[PDB]
């Protein structure tokens, strides 16, 4: 919605040499030091203890729109998105020199005999595509969304006249139709730029391979890097395509446009690739990131990662008896109650906040934790009673959850 | 348009654009005239056609098809171009560049004939074979098309049939040999080939490039040609024997069959009106009729020369 | 409902400077909030001894003027009251010259000195809740109550943009998903004043044009809340099918922020309750169920039904009036209405109606055995299954009710006059 | 699009390419020992690289599977077979006489009355001959001709003529098995690579399918299209009632009437498709099929001359400052048990092993982290490289594209 003026920067990789595309975004950072871009945490909230009731209840329920704090599995993420998206531009570089006289003399030479043999242009290859599959409620759009928050998304370059569309995210045809997918990228591309496309490029008339070069005359056009297509899933029982005429499509659209696409999905989407080589080769392009509920423990000790992120959000409560320390009872039995389920835990704090704050103690015990459980939490408790059993085909009874 | 065929040797531009029409399927004429011009408000013509530099510019990369090649070597100007003038022939080929469509065909005198004479399409019968024998396809050819005489100057005569150029005047037709030529019996006169083989040469010729005389000129060329033949008086003329000299050289069928049939009964008749003075742009023939009764052993191009040197 | 803007702090550091939050009535704790939606009607000592017909009309005019707030309410209005005003977050006009600021820092960031920046500002989690219950529980007047605090209406000075708090849609017996649309056009242009419906909303526009301009629509005028009540209306087998529904109201999200509130029996529950990723949407700010008022909730009664049944006890105008209530009256209450809302005053009002049809002028158990054993014969099924508290017989009822009782009420007004 | 080329004519020496000009301004075929060095290519890889940070070192990492190539000993058959059906394909279109005009005067009729197989002129022969190439998904049917192809100007412009001659052309099928979407795919492809409107010109007149055949073939012919090469035919197999033999009979008619050669690149899923008819196979596949086979460890008893060369050769890419001099047969023998001889599995392992090594901090090569990566970053490709291994012909019979 916004567009940004670019400056041009310099890389030491010599793979990108002088590629406005490459060097108009941010530099590059180490994957260690990028795990501190995406924390944060409510501000303030140090002197809110002897306002109101009213104030003190409005300000809990934000807590799970404003805290994030990074996993050690982001930093492989983070990585392979950045060198997905850096990488999909040597193939489309805009800044051609003098080749036609190159291409000339060497053609001119090797005809008289001179030369033994010459080598003319190739077309950019097949570009990589990332399959990202994790249990629902593990954060696969927040996480994304923070990640590509650091990269603007509309820049524009002075030089050239060309908007160069950093990222792109939609969501997949909630009826699991071609025609609709093709719909949600128009609808995508107005939100962000700000021309239309809805009705000038919205004709009917066009079929689906004919949608294809549609969408294609304006994804090369612009200098598209990503197109993250979100809640895979649905493409599984469609109607328009019976066996493989969804993935068809993207298939055909990597090949001949070649921007990356990265598509994130539930564990009930891996029987839609995992079906034959020549579509399974695609889907895992730059490998696949699979994602599991965070452990407690980790070999023979407790696990880091589980008591850093419960002990991070412990100090955000706004009790008037606020407890510094957390005793292990409460949180052996805050993860059984989540059972490591990322969403599960940032509700099961703020709804018990405030229930602790509306019922007049201020304080946080294993009971209330437990009551606010079996009263609030009552359509997750199949799912989660599920992850206790443990057993591979008791999970498999329900579809949006590793087995 | 991107590929625009080289047009042969010694044919008509009209044929050109039909085989440029026939290499990339267009059937619809509406398409072809849209794609070659822009302007679906044009005519199609044979011989003296407009809009020009388009065509030349199509053909840019090769660097030999120019205006003044396609004006001078694809068209029917060479029959035209030496006998209007000098001032008049400059302004028409200056104004063949532009989308006057309509001022080619009205300021050439010769060429305003209002309605046309024959527009019907013609063809000759043993030309078809050389130029499948040699090109491997059919075309106009600017022999056979004449504004008035149908008949090929090295065969004895052309073979007309159906249709016409103002049947459909936004369409380009091309010739098929497989369609089956509508070859009927001919017989031909000996006396309007013999003319038809004379004026063929000023098609193909590079002097004529710069050479067109002026009508006092012409008047002055042919008071001294007069002169000379002793067929005049003092300040007068044998009003006679300028009558049986074309009498002996042509019969009265290929005067009557050109349109040219003598009226010397009357003080009314071409020839009468080329032995007066000159006051506008007589056609071709009035004047290749008068050099072959005259002078049978020069040429159109010496005597062109001989006509413009004074 | 047009009210005019006016501006009060809130401690809530959240809320800083946005006009729209600010604008809405300032909060309030639980006092108010409960105090401000009692009702109940006077009924002066004066009209005891006068005609018997204004005595009826009055009395028919008892179940619409009357209302008890149980221990849900407080709870209800806190949760409404946050998602309207957090559902503002994201879509604050408190926006000013950005461009500098993204500018600079996109400048700072490519020299180093600023490690890192965030560069977006769409940070608005879809936020819903599916609001449903037993049909006649009280998911309407008390929503109309709870929605009738905030102002629909508010217009600012300084800005030229109308703010619809909340919004409530119906649909037809039939029911359809297209007349969605229609119902929304024909409600906004009476709450606001325009010619929307007839200026864009024609009928050559498709289902999908509606949703794509009813979206520039809701962002055009700051939507607060979208109010469906009783989709079991909605038929099932028009539309197309068990999931195409499901899939609508899903797309139904892509409308920016509007909090939906979806409204209907629980039938509808089983189309959302099919998997982890279904409960975890839905219930997006938790899973708030309506249910009948129990008796003993605890061990004891609940003070709540006591007070309900005392206050709508002192509401008697009979010449022949009794104080003090008998136990086996609320015992039988409790039995024949099992706690809800709908049942409770329409049988007070029908007994106390045939008090008067009789000329008895008082209120005895019999009278009220008789009249439940007569009246209440298409509703039984509810009855019962309340009554032995299976809730596959209450579901596969809940689209019961009965037919047409205003009317039924009029020929009992006749058969008194008579 | 792509750049145009001038003609230059040089000398052929064969008595059937006297002096026809489109076989003519083609570049000279070379020798069996340059062809394995025409087409190798590799990263630079300065040994001044290894001193760099991680996240500067770890981005050109990433480059080694689209910048290294090692030709086999089949891409030197496959090269010789594709020269020998693009320039005798030709010698009936020979424009100087008379003869690739004939071809576009018998191209009005089809355009004007519909039908293909209407003569006008009985002394237009046709001799594109045809070739099929069929081979295991991720073996670099793609990636081989692209750099095949790459040693051609593909659009030559001659002077002396006005023909702009297009020596190749590839497109691909619908992702269904559409009609007129092929057709509609050609224009695009061809005013692409010319910088023209054709798809514009001929399509949104609404024409019907029959008459759109005809249009595509006759602009087919008035550029010297060379040779037409249509990617993923496996595509087709999804097609409506008839669709999958239309096109079947389409691509047999214009090879053996029109005259433009046709190369068809498919994966074995099309072995079914085109085992219709011996009729319709043995026309379409008159060359034959080239069936690609992953690389065997063994062959002769002895180690395989060409697995070795392919991974000793690769071994020199490494951009760890603890890697190894030589490598260990252990960590070959584990690298084709993990790869199972795919081109594309290899290569991707090779990186992703280097990426995580990076990473950890053990910048050593072993083993077990091949093993590791393996079994972390490869999960949709477990199953079937499975089958591969086991080498069951019951499990390979589904799936795995052999
Ligand atoms: N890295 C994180 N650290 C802390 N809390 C997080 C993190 N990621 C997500 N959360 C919390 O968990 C919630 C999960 O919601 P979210 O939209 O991220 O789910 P999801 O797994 O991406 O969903 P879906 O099933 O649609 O893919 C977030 O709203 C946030 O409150
Ligand atoms: N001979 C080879 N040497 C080195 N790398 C190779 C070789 N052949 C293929 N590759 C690599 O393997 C991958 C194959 O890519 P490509 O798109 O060509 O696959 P493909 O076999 O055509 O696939 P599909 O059959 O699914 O279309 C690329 O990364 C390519 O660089
Ligand atoms: N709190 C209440 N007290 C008394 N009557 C109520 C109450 N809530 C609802 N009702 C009765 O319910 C009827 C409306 O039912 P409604 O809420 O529309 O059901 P639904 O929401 O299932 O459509 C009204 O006639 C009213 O008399
Ligand atoms: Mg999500
Ligand atoms: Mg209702
Ligand atoms: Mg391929
Ligand atoms: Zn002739």
């Amino acid at each position: 919605a916004t567009r940004i003026q670019a400056v041009y920067r310099d890389t030491g990789v010599e793979a990108y040499r002088d590629n406005p595309f490459i060097e108009a975004l941010p530099p590059l950072q180490e994957s260690v030091n990028s795990a501190a871009s995406l924390k944060s945490s409510l501000q303030l909230t140090s002197s809110d203890l002897q306002k109101s009731r009213v104030i003190r209840a409005h300000t809990i329920c934000r807590i799970p729109d404003d805290y994030f704090q990074p996993l050690g599995t982001h930093l492989l993420l983070s990585e392979r998105i950045s060198v997905m998206i850096r990488g999909g531009y040597v193939g489309r570089n805009p800044k051609t020199g003098d080749l036609q006289k190159h291409l000339q003399n060497g053609y001119e030479r090797v005809q008289t005999g001179e030369l033994e043999t010459f080598r003319f242009e190739e077309a950019r290859s097949t570009a990589q595509s990332l399959l990202l599959i994790g249990c629902s409620g593990s954060g696969k759009t927040t996480s994304l969304h923070r990640i590509l928050a650091t990269y603007p998304q509309v820049i524009y370059h002075r030089e050239l006249n060309v908007e160069q569309v950093v990222y792109l995210k939609i969501d997949c045809s909630h009826n699991g139709s071609l025609k609709e997918i093709c719909l949600n990228f128009f609808r995508a591309l107005d939100r962000a730029l700000g021309s239309n496309y809805e009705r000038r490029y919205g004709l009917k008339r066009h079929g689906i391979e004919t949608m294809l070069a549609l969408m294609s005359q304006i994804a090369n056009a612009h200098a598209l890097g990503l197109l993250v297509i979100d809640e895979i899933q649905h493409l599984s029982r469609s109607r328009s395509g019976g066996s493989q005429e969804m993935l068809n499509f993207f298939v055909t659209m990597v090949n001949i446009i070649g921007v990356p696409v990265m598509l994130i999905g539930t564990p009930k989407a891996r029987e839609i690739f995992e079906a034959d080589l020549r579509s399974a080769r695609r889907g895992a392009g730059f490998g696949a990131i699979f994602w599991d509920p965070i452990q407690q423990t980790q070999r023979g000790k407790p696990n880091q990662e589980w008591i850093a992120f419960t002990d991070n959000l412990w100090q955000l409560q706004l009790l008037q008896r606020k407890d510094a320390l957390l005793s292990d009872e409460v949180r052996d039995v805050w993860y059984e109650l989540s059972q490591g389920v990322m969403d599960i835990v940032v509700k099961l704090f703020v709804l018990a906040q405030l229930r602790a704050l509306a019922l007049g103690n201020e304080r946080i015990t294993a009971g209330l934790l437990r009551q606010v459980y079996q009263d609030e939490l009552k359509p997750v408790h199949p799912m989660l009673e599920a992850l206790r059993s443990g057993i591979p085909e008791r999970i498999a009874r329900y579809s949006d959850l590793v087995v | 348009m991107r590929n625009f065929p080289v047009p042969y040797s010694n044919e008509l531009i009209y044929s050109t654009i039909a085989r440029a029409g026939v290499y990339q399927g267009i059937v619809s004429p509406k398409q072809l005239l849209d794609e070659v011009y822009g302007n679906r408000k044009v005519v199609a013509t044979l011989g003296l056609p407009s809009h020009l530099g388009v065509i030349a510019r199509h053909l840019h990369q090769t660097g030999r098809y120019a205006v003044q090649q396609l004006i001078y070597e694809h068209t029917l100007f060479p029959l035209y171009a030496p006998f209007v003038g000098k001032e008049r022939r400059d302004e028409a080929i200056r104004l063949m560049e532009y989308q006057a469509q309509g001022a080619v065909h009205l300021m050439l005198g010769v060429a305003a004939s209002r309605v046309k004479s024959d527009n019907r399409f013609r063809y000759c019968p043993d030309c078809v074979a050389l130029q499948l024998n040699r090109y491997g396809e059919a075309f106009w050819q600017r022999d056979w098309y004449l504004p008035a005489l149908p008949y090929c100057p090295k065969h004895g005569a052309l073979v007309f049939f159906d249709r016409a150029v103002d049947d459909h005047r936004h369409q380009f037709w091309a010739l098929g040999h497989t369609e089956l030529l509508s070859d009927y019996p001919k017989d031909s006169l000996s006396q309007l080939t013999a003319l038809a083989a004379y004026i063929a040469p000023l098609l193909d010729a590079p002097r004529a490039q710069e050479l067109s005389p002026s009508l006092e000129q012409w008047t002055l060329f042919y008071q001294r040609l007069a002169q000379d033949l002793g067929l005049t008086k003092s300040k007068h003329i044998r009003h006679d024997l300028v009558a049986e000299r074309v009498r002996q050289t042509f019969s009265d069928e290929a005067l009557e069959k050109l349109d040219l049939k003598l009226a010397e009964n009357k003080d009314t008749c071409w020839l009468k009106s080329i032995f007066r003075k000159h006051r506008k742009a007589f056609s071709y023939l009035q004047h290749s009729i008068v050099w072959q009764a005259l002078l049978p052993k020069l040429t159109v191009i010496e005597a062109l020369q001989q006509a413009s040197a004074l």
